[PDB]
């Protein structure tokens, strides 16, 4: 007999799947931030 | 369950005022979101080039109706009309009477493709496989009268595309 | 001979004009995952002038006009005052080297805003004439910190010369000592060319922006020349601001190319900001003008008349 | 150095600006606006024809009636129509528009948007695919390249 | 010379291309159509920024000499007069801000 066949998961289920928000920290602190800015324009101003 | 979307208190320290400050006076989010469309420029786009390239589709596509035959070129239809009744436009209108031998045929076998909703249910509710919706869907025409399609436009459909339609069927029947 | 000249440079920016929609859409066209035009010539290259072709020979719009002479009027002024704008420019030698070029480019633009306004009159409608007084309120708002902050600049120039420009870059550029002038002047030519996200001429918020409105207008085709124009300009003058290029006597055609790259990028980030923010509401953007860009230039006109005079680092006269 | 030549080559060249740079007028009425924002979406990219997304009614050159044309809405699309600079082209989209479609018994349905106006191309489908919509936009461009109105008029 | 006729070019080619963008639609000899003071009401306050605008842009008028004002003997005279200028406008936008003359809410 031909064993039945249908559309299923995997043995073992998939694999994880994500879904909560992933929004990275990049950049400087604000004060690095603000002292590169500063110092850019006290080399212009010199 | 649920969760707070948006019940955040900002933390009220020098070294995160400052940060905010930075924000708002050096638009660092405004920046984060222009390296966003400037990533997406050094993609590949998404593309395809249509018509020297196509969409993908499967053997189920409803597209354009046509009328098959037996392999021995008779027709397979044989007027039930289970196709007109179950028709949820109504876009199908059927004659039929005894063939000069006999059989059970139709003379009028028309269709409004422009009534026609393109659910394919004639095709589920045909007994013969005879009507079937196949695989094209490159039809429009400059006129209304053109998409008025009767029986020998749609016998020519079948003898047309019978060749992709039976290996739709054939991939697909057994899900039916 | 200068006939010529004058000649070698209205025929290449309406060129670069015609050229930068194509440029547009197809920029426009990578950040949205897809390509732009390519069909139209290889790799659209022919799409402008299928365009050109097209729009020149479409029938003329309905209704009537109120006014026939400012119905005329208007597209001559903005284009004439377009052209008019890239007179002085050094690149790096000005086709008209004049003494106060700075105070001309100022005066000629101020005058750009009649276009608006004489369409707006012309317009036979009541509500296209409040979309064009809305219009003109955003360009003169604007307009104040552009004349505030190119004062605040040429305190460390020392003269209204365009050129002299180019002499006092010649060591930095003025970016380092005034990136944030330099930020409010880019933003403040965003607004002043109604470009997004200031571009609610074309936005949601107008009376007559309803698609089944309908007012006297065009031709379309030139007040589209004339706005682009103003684009390449704007941002020409923006590089020559604060990206002064170097220039070698014996070899001025490297300044040119040198020059030319600088502005480029400058307009395609005009191309890449509209790709990327949402628009503005008409009160939002007054507020980011009157309530913001204004007191912090008062605040840095305050600075570069002191700065100089504290530093003795007052620039030459002439 | 015939008339007839270069009446032949300037019809080659207006025709060939007029479908290369076709700016459409979608009417969004119902589902099948839906496909027809699959069709400016990034697998097909209509603008790369030169079938710009948004354009205003009064740059447009071809109007697409992508819906159900209810009674209550034919007055406002016959408007729009009429106020379409020429040259222009009607492409009626999905069953709906070509002719009723599910709607077609209804005492409040148009039978067909061409009780309203002069149509042009019918794609039918319901809806037509993205795909189905721009092989009927790109026969609506070859019907203007086979435009003859130079010849015509030089003939007359 | 050479500026008047700049001028003259800029603005002859922009008329030019203007009276030939609307005869050159009627090569096509369209068909016929057939087919078609007082307040706006205006409000107060599009008028007042034009008003604004036109204030602070005469205080700009009294700037503009700011960069040869700079090569004089009197340094701290003009540096003064030059601030006291900027200091006014600067009251000017805090008497409208604080009265709610930059507000848009009816
Ligand atoms: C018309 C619609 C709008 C376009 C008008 C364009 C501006 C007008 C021309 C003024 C140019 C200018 O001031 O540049 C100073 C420029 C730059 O001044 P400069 O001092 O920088 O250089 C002059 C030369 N040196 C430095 C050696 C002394 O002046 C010149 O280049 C010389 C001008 C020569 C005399 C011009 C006579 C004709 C003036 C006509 C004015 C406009 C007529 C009215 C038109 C209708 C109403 C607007
Ligand atoms: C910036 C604007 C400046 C002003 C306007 C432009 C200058 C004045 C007009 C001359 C410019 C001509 C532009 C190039 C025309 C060629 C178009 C083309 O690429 O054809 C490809 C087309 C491509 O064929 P296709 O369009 O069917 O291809 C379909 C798409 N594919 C292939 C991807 C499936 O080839 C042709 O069939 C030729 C069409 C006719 C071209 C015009 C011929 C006459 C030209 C001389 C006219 C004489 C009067 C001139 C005044
Ligand atoms: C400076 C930059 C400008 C940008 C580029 C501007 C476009 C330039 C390239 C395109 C120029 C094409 C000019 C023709 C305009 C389109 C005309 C048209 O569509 O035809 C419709 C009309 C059709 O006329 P019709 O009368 O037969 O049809 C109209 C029917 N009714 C009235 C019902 C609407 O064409 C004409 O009227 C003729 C126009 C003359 C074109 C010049 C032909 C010269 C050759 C003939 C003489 C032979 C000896 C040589
Ligand atoms: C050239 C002449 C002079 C130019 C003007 C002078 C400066 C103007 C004033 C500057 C103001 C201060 C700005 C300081 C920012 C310094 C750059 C920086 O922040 O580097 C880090 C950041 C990427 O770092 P990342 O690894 O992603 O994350 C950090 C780890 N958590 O880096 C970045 O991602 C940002 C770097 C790109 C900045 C883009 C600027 C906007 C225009 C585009
Ligand atoms: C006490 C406070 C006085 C502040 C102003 C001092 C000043 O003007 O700086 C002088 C300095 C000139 O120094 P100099 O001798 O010319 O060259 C060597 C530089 N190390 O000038 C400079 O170094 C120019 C760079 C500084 C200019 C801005 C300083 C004020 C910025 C606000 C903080
Ligand atoms: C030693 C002492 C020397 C003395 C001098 C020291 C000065 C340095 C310290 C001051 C720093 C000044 C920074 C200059 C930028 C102006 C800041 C600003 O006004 O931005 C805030 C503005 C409003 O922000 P918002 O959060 O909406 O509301 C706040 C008001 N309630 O929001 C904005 O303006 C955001 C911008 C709106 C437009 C968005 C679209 C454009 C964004 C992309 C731009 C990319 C960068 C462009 C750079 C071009 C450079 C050529
Ligand atoms: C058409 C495209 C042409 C481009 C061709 C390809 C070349 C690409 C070069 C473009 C460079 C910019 C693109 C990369 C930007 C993305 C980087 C990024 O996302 O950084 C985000 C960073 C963090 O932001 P955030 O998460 O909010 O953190 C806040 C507290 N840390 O935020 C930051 O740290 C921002 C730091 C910079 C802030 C500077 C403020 C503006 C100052 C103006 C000076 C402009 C000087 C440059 C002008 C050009 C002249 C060279
Ligand atoms: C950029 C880093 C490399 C520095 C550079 O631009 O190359 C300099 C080169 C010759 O230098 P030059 O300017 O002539 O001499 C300086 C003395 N005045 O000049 C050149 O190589 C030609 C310019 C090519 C490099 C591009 C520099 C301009 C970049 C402007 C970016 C605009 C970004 C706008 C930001 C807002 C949008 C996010
Ligand atoms: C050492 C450290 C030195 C720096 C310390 C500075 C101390 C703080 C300075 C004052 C901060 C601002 C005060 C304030 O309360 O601002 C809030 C308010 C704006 O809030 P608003 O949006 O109008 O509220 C409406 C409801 N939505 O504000 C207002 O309503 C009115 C504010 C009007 C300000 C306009 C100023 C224009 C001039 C800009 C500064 C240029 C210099 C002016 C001359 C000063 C010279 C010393
Ligand atoms: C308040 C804080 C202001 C501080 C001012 C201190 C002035 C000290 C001084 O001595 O004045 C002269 C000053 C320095 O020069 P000095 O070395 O003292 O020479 C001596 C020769 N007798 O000379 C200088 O070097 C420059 C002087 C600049 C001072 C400008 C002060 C602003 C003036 C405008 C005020 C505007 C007020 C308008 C308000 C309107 C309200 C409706
Ligand atoms: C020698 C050169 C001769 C001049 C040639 C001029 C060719 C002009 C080609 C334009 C190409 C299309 O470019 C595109 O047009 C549409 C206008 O329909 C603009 O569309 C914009 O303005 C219109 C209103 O005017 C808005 O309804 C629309 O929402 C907005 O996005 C796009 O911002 C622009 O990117
Ligand atoms: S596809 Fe549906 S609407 Fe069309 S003919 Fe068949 S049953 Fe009728
Ligand atoms: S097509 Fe099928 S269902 Fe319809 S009348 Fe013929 S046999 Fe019956
Ligand atoms: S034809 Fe079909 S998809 Fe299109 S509007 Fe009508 S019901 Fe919706």
């Amino acid at each position: 007999a031909s064993k039945v066949k249908q559309d299923m998961p995997p043995v073992g289920g998939y694999g994880p799947i994500d879904y909560k928000r992933n929004l990275p920290r990049r950049g400087l602190s604000g004060y690095s931030m603000f002292a590169v800015g500063i110092g850019a324009l006290l080399f212009g101003y010199w | 369950t649920y969760k707070y979307v948006n019940l955040r208190e900002p933390s009220m320290d020098m070294k995160s005022v400052t940060d905010r400050a930075a924000q708002t006076l050096l638009w660092t989010e405004l920046i984060r979101g222009l390296g966003m469309t400037l990533s997406y420029l050094f993609r590949e786009p998404a593309t395809i080039n249509y018509p020297f390239e196509k969409g993908p589709l499967s053997p189920r596509f409803r597209g354009e109706h046509a009328l098959r035959r037996y392999p021995s070129g008779e027709e397979r239809c044989i007027a039930c009309k289970l196709c007109e009744a179950v028709c949820p436009a109504q876009a199908i209108t059927i004659e039929a009477e005894p063939r000069a031998d006999g059989s059970r045929r139709t003379t009028r076998y028309d269709i409004d493709m422009t009534k026609c909703i393109y659910c394919g249910f004639c095709q589920e509710a045909c007994p013969v496989d005879a009507i079937v919706e196949g695989p094209n869907f490159e039809f429009s025409t400059e006129t209304h009268e053109e998409l008025l399609y009767n029986k020998e436009k749609l016998l020519n459909n079948g003898d047309k595309w019978e060749a992709e339609i039976a290996a739709n069927i054939q991939a697909d029947y057994l899900y039916r | 001979m200068f006939m010529i000249n004058i000649l070698m440079l209205i025929i290449p920016i309406l060129l670069a004009v015609a050229f930068l929609t194509l440029v547009e859409r197809k920029v426009l066209g990578y950040m949205q995952l897809r390509k732009g035009p390519n069909v139209v010539g290889p790799y659209g290259l022919l799409q402008p002038i299928a365009d050109a072709i097209k729009l020149f020979i479409k029938e003329p719009l309905r209704p009537a006009t109120s006014s026939a002479s400012m119905f005329i009027l208007a597209p001559i002024m903005a284009l004439g005052l377009a052209l008019t704008m890239w007179i002085p420019l050094p690149m790096p030698y000005p086709l008209i080297n004049m003494n106060l070029g700075v105070l001309f480019m100022l005066a000629m633009s101020s005058l750009a805003v009649y276009s608006i306004l004489w369409s707006g009159w012309a317009s036979n409608s009541k509500y296209a004439l409040i979309g064009a007084l809305r219009a003109v309120a955003q360009t003169i708002s604007y307009e104040v910190t552009l004349a505030i902050i190119l004062l605040s600049v040429l305190l460390m120039s020392g003269s209204f010369t365009l050129s002299t420009l180019i002499t006092t870059q010649e060591q930095m550029w003025l970016i380092l000592p005034a990136w944030p002038l330099a930020m409010m002047w880019f933003i403040s030519t965003l607004a002043e060319t109604n470009r997004a996200p200031f571009d609610l001429t074309e936005g949601e918020s107008e009376l007559v922006s309803g698609f089944n409105v309908e007012y006297a207008a065009g031709p379309f085709a030139l007040f589209f020349m004339a706005e682009y124009a103003n684009i390449i300009m704007m941002n020409i003058f923006t590089a020559i601001l604060f990206l002064g290029t170097s220039h070698n006597p014996h070899m001025p055609e490297l300044y040119t190319i040198n020059f030319t790259i600088k502005s480029l990028l400058l307009t395609m980030s005009f191309l890449w900001i509209r790709a990327s923010y949402p628009r503005f509401r008409y009160d939002q953007l007054m507020h980011l003008l009157w309530k913001n860009f204004l007191p912090l230039t008062l605040a840095l006109c305050m600075w570069h008349v002191s700065l100089p005079i504290l530093t003795s680092g007052i620039p030459p006269q002439t | 150095s015939r008339g007839e030549y270069v009446v032949a080559k300037l019809d080659d060249l207006i025709n060939w600006a007029r479908r290369s740079s076709l700016w459409p007028m979608t009417f969004g009425l119902a589902c099948c606006a839906v496909e027809m924002m699959h069709m400016a979406a990034p697998r097909y990219d209509m603008d790369r024809f030169g079938v710009v997304f948004r354009a205003s009614p009064r740059q447009s050159d071809v109007m697409i009636v992508a819906g159900t044309l209810t009674n209550k809405m034919a007055p406002a699309l016959r408007k729009v129509y009429d106020q379409m600079p020429e040259p222009r082209y009607v492409v009626s989209m999905g069953s709906c528009a070509n002719g009723g479609g599910y709607y077609h018994y209804s005492y409040s349905v148009v039978r067909g948007c061409d009780r309203i106006v002069p149509v042009d191309i019918y794609v039918p489908g319901c809806p037509p695919t993205a795909e189905a919509l721009l092989y009927g936009i790109l026969q609506l461009q070859k019907k203007i390249k086979r435009e003859k109105r130079l010849r015509i008029w030089y003939r007359r | 010379m050479n500026l008047m006729l700049a001028l003259l070019t800029n603005f002859t080619l922009a008329t030019l291309l203007v009276i030939i963008a609307f005869w050159l639609p009627q090569l096509n000899v369209y068909s016929e159509k057939t087919s078609p003071s007082a307040r706006l009401p205006f409000s107060m306050k599009f008028f007042l920024v034009a008003i604004t605008f036109l204030l602070f842009d005469l205080e700009i008028a009294l700037l503009l000499p700011l960069p040869w004002a700079s090569q004089t003997a009197n340094l701290n005279t003009m540096l003064t007069m030059a601030l006291f200028l900027i200091i006014l406008l600067a009251v000017s936008l805090a008497y409208e801000w604080t009265q709610k003359g930059l507000e848009w809410t009816e």
